[PDB]
RNA sequence: GGAUAGUGGCCUACCAUGGUUUCAACGGGUAACGGGGAAUAAGGGUUCGAUUCCGGAGAGGGAGCCUGAGAAACGGCUACCA
RNA sequence: GCGGUAAUUCCAGCUCCAAUAGCGUAUAUUAAAGUUGUUGCAGUUAAAAAGCUCGUAGUUGAACUUUGGGCCCGGUUGGCCGGUCGGAUUUCCAACGGGGCCUUUCCUUCUGGCUAACCUUGAGUCCUUGUGGCUCUUGGCGAACCAGGACUUUUACUUUGAAAAAAUUAGAGUGUUCAAAGCAGGCGUAUUGCUCGAAUAUAUUAGCAUGGAAUAAUAGAAUAGGACG
RNA sequence: AGGGGAUCGAAGAUGAUCAGAUACCGUCGUAGUCUUAACCAUAAACUAUGCCGACUAGGGAUCGGGUGGUGUUUUUUUAAUGACCCACUCGGCACCUUACGAGAAAUCAAAGUCUUUGGGUUCUGGGGGGAGUAUGGUCGCAAGGCUGAAACUUAAAGGAAUUG
């Protein structure tokens, strides 16, 4: 029969194998170990709110050839810093250094996106009024 | 082969197969009445003995084991019964 | 268990209100109670012949037996008047439609009526809480002695 | 060891059949066996057998003819509540129309058709198609 | 193959192999269906009468083919002790 | 098979499907009894009883023409020894092993087969325990089995 | 025996050495109140339930207690800590 | 994967597609996933058989112990007929089930209460040449369970049933104008009421109750310390 | 830790080669190689393939045991033997041909009798790196053994076969 024992009262071993082989799904370890909370710059959320230190020009892997605006972010509730990109050509000129940007993820479980090495995080907002509305021309950035 | 008598083999094939692998299992040794004429009475024996038979009164001899059927001795009749 | 000088105690052992008047010379010494626990267990001699004072035994004193009975294989008989037996069931794990050995062991008071030792088959009776742990009480022997007799010496 | 001889006499009836032999000899004929055996000729999926009689277990001899596709075992004789006995012949019955699933119930060992008349369950014990 | 009021639903009821019974299904080119003639009176092969035998790939690949025919001609009357049903 | 090898012999005892007679047997089941408890009183084994009487005699099995095993009729008679004759030439041969062994320290290759027969004498006694022909407490100690054979 | 509305190592005194565990005790974790239930639709499953109903627990954290049929109550009191 | 000068991916115009009072993104989870595999995985070389053997816990474990034959009772579909003013039951027939019998055959067991059924029969007979038919007391059925005494090898499984909250789910009835819902409502003499409802199912482990006695365990009579009276 | 220390020879020293040459080749030669007493527990410790049981296919070799003989040879006087020959049957190590069958293939009488998916049972694996690393436990005189993560990173790594 290949191993698994096919006995009528073997349910226990059966249960408890299933038990330990779980550990090797990749994603079974993480909720149990609370990755998110113990890792993860957000806290297990959807987004997180932050601070720009500084502006950096993030020049992207190969085989691109460019320079990734990006930001990093010192997150409110963490402490944590995070280099996070800022999409959309132009942009870099709404974030402006000290600001408070709302990070989200990159939409890949982790796993840094593209061309641009090691940024897990991308920007949604600034100052409150929504990156996209900016580049638009929807809103414009508040006082200071 | 593909169509045949599991029922009823022949009695050769049956003959020459494994004592365990006939169609009922059985024994194919056998025993014997042995005597040297030197006495009136007969001594029944196995086929495999394993032990050296020694008859009724004299301390003579039968018989000498080996891998299978027992060597009978000097000069002796025998008949499977 | 008890075995042998009954009044073995600092406080005198007597059946509560059961009472022998000595200005009447009686021969059997002891005006003794008893009662049938019902569901057709026999209350068995030995607690109306004995002089036993258990007052938890289900037959000679004040406790009954209502609810559950259950019955179990004898365990350990190291404690005074009191056992403990396990019983075993299979438990279904329906993912995989196979069963699984497990086990409870349940402490139980035992009255001196009977004389127990590990291996037996019992049945017990709930009764009230008897002590910290104790809820049932041991009612009848389905066992004798497991094969005890015929285990001696050479023939 | 040896370990379900209901499993042995199966298998050499499918490999009987697959290797377009017409009898088998089958070791080493228990009860079961035969109440196995019997509900497959009932249905027309093998033709006589005979009980032959060492002073043992027992020796059958099968006579097959070509309706057998195949005939299975259930290894743990799993426990079938009536409401579950058309869950266990959907998953390994060809169809609805033909083949048996065969159980073994208090009532005997019968095929869920039977078992689903006489309104009586139990263990499952193997199929026939 | 019905169907409700009895009439006959899918075409094409197959052949079958006389020693296995099993299917002759339509890519199986490698079966066979020996043609016997019908022998009368002093010779003379009647043609146009046949004791036809059918066998599927599967038996003359294994090799049956032969002895199968041998038990199958006998039976059916066109062999005299060749076979045998005993080994 | 072959529990502590890896050996898969097939060599058995094919025994006759005639249950009754051989029928150009004579002497009765007196005959027979009174032959096997002779040799039990020499000391014979009940197999070595069962192979002097297979070969100098017409015993085929003492089971047909008597009713009752050789074993079981040397209980009867009160000669039954005090442990199993396999558990015993189990213990027998491990003490002759052992006394191998303890004379050189150097053959790994007897310490070895010292376990599995110890190992088959430990699982034989289990048995014997649970079926009562054993005190429920009777264990196979080396320092007493050379006392408990010869 | 005391205490309780009452059973009970609930507490005390005396005596005994017991009680649980690889059929996982004991300990750790839980970003754990339990359940009716929720999401996902071949089936078998997987994941979730703080939250309309039921049960429990709490009232800044502990402890104590008055009244009373019922509270160890907090939109009652008393004490300490914050 | 596009972009380094004719960019089918960038920035726009134009045009076009998809869904549409909605549409994108992030995170989680479920399906796809037979990539957690009881159903249902793979392990020669792709990830994977402990160097080897013993071995306790665990899981697992050969075959055999009332089969086969006979009679009776009455059920539910389906047929060939319809007797009747869509549906009806007899006789004829299969077919598939249930109960109870006799075959050497515990049904726990005695002591009465009871009797429903006949070996009964006491008369005959409505009436088709009569075992088609039942009302019917005077010898003669136990089990159909009451209740009192005396006792009982153990289990697993399966059957049916009780015990069982509502909302939720599945689902019936009902034209909230539809529908999500709701548990309403529908009829008249709409001038002094008539009236259908507010179903059914699942409710699975355990516990209780009951039928079954295959499958799988357990216990018994071997120093006879056995079994009936 | 003793004894042994012929031989070959990790180390080291040399002669050469080389741009270099801490190496390959040559010389010397420490430890070692051998043994007793104790440790160590690892090998591509390999068949890279668990064990017990069943079934499914043809062929000729050989190993051990056994049965059959108006077989050959050893002549003594015919045997008995011993060796050899032929047929069989168990249990060996293998090989040959097939493929019904299986596999991604290479190939495989098991790696077959699996979507027609259940004989019993043990063990391990779940993309690639990180890494058999960190940490704790434990064994060891040491060297090290056993148990053994994660963060982060990454779209491949890999297998067999085909053409170049
Ligand atoms: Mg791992
Ligand atoms: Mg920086
Ligand atoms: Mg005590
Ligand atoms: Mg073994
Ligand atoms: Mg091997
Ligand atoms: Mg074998
Ligand atoms: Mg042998
Ligand atoms: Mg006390
Ligand atoms: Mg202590
Ligand atoms: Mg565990
Ligand atoms: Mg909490
Ligand atoms: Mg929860
Ligand atoms: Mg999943
Ligand atoms: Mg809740
Ligand atoms: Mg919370
Ligand atoms: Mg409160
Ligand atoms: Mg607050
Ligand atoms: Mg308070
Ligand atoms: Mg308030
Ligand atoms: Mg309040
Ligand atoms: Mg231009
Ligand atoms: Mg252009
Ligand atoms: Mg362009
Ligand atoms: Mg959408
Ligand atoms: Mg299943
Ligand atoms: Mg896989
Ligand atoms: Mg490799
Ligand atoms: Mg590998
Ligand atoms: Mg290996
Ligand atoms: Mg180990
Ligand atoms: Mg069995
Ligand atoms: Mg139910
Ligand atoms: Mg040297
Ligand atoms: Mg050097
Ligand atoms: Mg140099
Ligand atoms: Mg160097
Ligand atoms: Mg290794
Ligand atoms: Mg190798
Ligand atoms: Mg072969
Ligand atoms: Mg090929
Ligand atoms: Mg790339
Ligand atoms: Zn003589």
């Amino acid at each position: 029969g290949k191993g698994k024992p096919r006995g009528l009262n073997s349910a226990r071993k059966l249960r408890v194998h299933r038990r330990n082989n779980r550990w090797a799904e990749n994603n079974y370890k993480k909720r149990l170990l609370g990755t998110a909370f113990k890792s993860s710059p957000f806290g297990g959320s959807s987004h997180a709110k932050g601070i720009v230190l500084e502006k950096l020009g993030i020049e992207s892997k190969q085989p691109n050839s460019a320079i990734r605006k990006c930001v990093r972010v010192q997150l409110i509730k963490n402490g944590k810093k995070v280099t996070a990109f800022v999409p959309n050509d132009g942009c870099l000129n709404f974030v402006d250094e000290n600001d408070e940007v709302l990070l989200a993820g990159f939409g890949r479980k982790g796993k840094a996106k593209g061309d641009i090495p090691g940024v897990r995080f991308k920007v949604v907002k600034v100052s409150g009024v929504s990156l996209l509305a900016l580049w638009k021309e929807k809103k414009e950035k508040p006082r200071s | 082969v593909l169509v045949q008598d599991l029922l009823h083999p022949t009695a050769a094939s049956e003959a020459r197969k494994h004592k365990l692998k006939t169609l009922v299992q059985g024994p194919r040794s056998y025993f014997l009445d042995v005597k040297c004429p030197g006495c009136l009475n007969i001594t029944t024996v196995f086929s495999h003995a394993q032990t050296a038979v020694t008859c009724e009164s004299c301390s003579t001899i039968l018989c000498t084991p080996t891998g299978g059927k027992a060597k009978l001795s000097e000069g002796t009749s025998f008949r499977r019964k | 268990s008890t075995e042998l000088t009954v009044q073995s105690e600092r406080a005198f052992q007597k059946q509560p209100h059961i009472f022998n008047n000595p200005k009447v010379k009686t021969s059997k010494r002891t005006k003794r109670w008893y009662k049938n626990a019902g569901l057709g267990f026999k209350t068995p001699k030995t607690a109306i012949e004995g002089s036993y004072i258990d007052k938890k035994c289900p037959f000679t004193g004040l406790v009954s037996i209502r609810g559950k009975i259950l019955t179990g294989t004898v365990v350990s008989t190291k404690m005074h008047r009191t056992i403990v037996i396990r019983r075993a069931y299979l438990h279904y794990i329906p993912k995989y439609n196979r069963y699984e050995k497990r086990h409870k062991n349940v402490p139980v008071h035992v009255s001196p009526a009977f004389r127990v030792q590990v291996g037996d088959i019992v049945t017990v009776g709930q009764c009230r809480p008897i002590s910290k742990t104790v809820r049932f009480n041991v009612v009848k022997v389905s066992a004798a002695a497991g094969k005890a007799n015929k285990q001696f010496a050479k023939f | 060891t040896r370990s379900s001889v209901l499993a042995d006499a199966l298998n050499a009836i499918n490999n009987a059949e697959k290797t377009g032999k017409r009898q088998v000899l089958i070791r080493p004929s228990s009860k079961v066996i035969i109440k196995f055996l019997q509900v497959m000729q009932k249905h027309g999926y093998i033709g006589e057998f005979e009980y032959i009689d060492d002073h043992r277990s027992g020796k059958i001899v099968v006579q097959l003819n070509g309706r057998l596709n195949k005939c299975g075992v259930i290894s743990p004789r799993f426990n079938v509540k009536i409401g579950d006995i058309e869950k266990w012949t959907a998953n390994l019955l060809p169809a609805r129309q033909f083949g048996y699933v065969i159980l073994t119930t208090s009532a005997g060992i019968m095929d869920h058709e039977e078992a689903r008349r006489k309104h009586v369950s139990g263990k499952i014990l193997g199929f026939v198609y | 193959m019905e169907n409700d009021k009895g009439q006959l639903v899918e075409l094409y009821v197959p052949r079958k192999c006389s020693a296995t019974n099993r299917i002759i299904k339509a890519d199986d080119h490698a079966s066979v269906q020996i043609n016997v003639a019908k022998v009368d009176e002093e010779g003379r092969a009647i043609p146009g009468e046949y004791v036809t035998y059918a066998l599927s790939g599967y038996v003359r690949s294994r090799g049956e083919s032969d002895d199968s025919l041998n038990r199958l001609a006998q039976n059916d009357g066109l062999l005299k002790n060749v076979w045998s049903y005993s080994r | 098979g072959r529990m502590h090898s890896a050996g898969k012999g097939i060599s058995s005892s094919a025994i006759p499907y005639s249950r009754n007679a051989p029928a150009w047997f004579k002497l009765s089941s007196e005959s027979v009894i009174e032959q096997i408890v002779k040799y039990a009183r020499k000391g014979l084994t009940p197999s070595q009883i069962g192979v002097l009487l297979r070969d100098a005699h017409g015993v085929t099995q003492a089971r047909v023409i008597t009713g009752n095993k050789i074993m079981r009729i040397l209980k009867s008679n009160g000669l039954a020894p005090e442990i199993p004759e396999d558990l015993y030439y189990l213990i027998k041969k491990a003490v002759s092993v052992r006394k191998h062994l303890e004379r050189n320290r150097k053959d790994k290759d007897a310490k070895f087969r010292l376990i599995l027969i110890e190992s088959r004498i430990h699982r034989l006694a289990r048995y014997y325990r649970t079926v009562a022909v054993l005190p429920p407490n009777w264990k196979y100690e080396s320092a007493t089995a050379s006392a408990l054979v010869n």
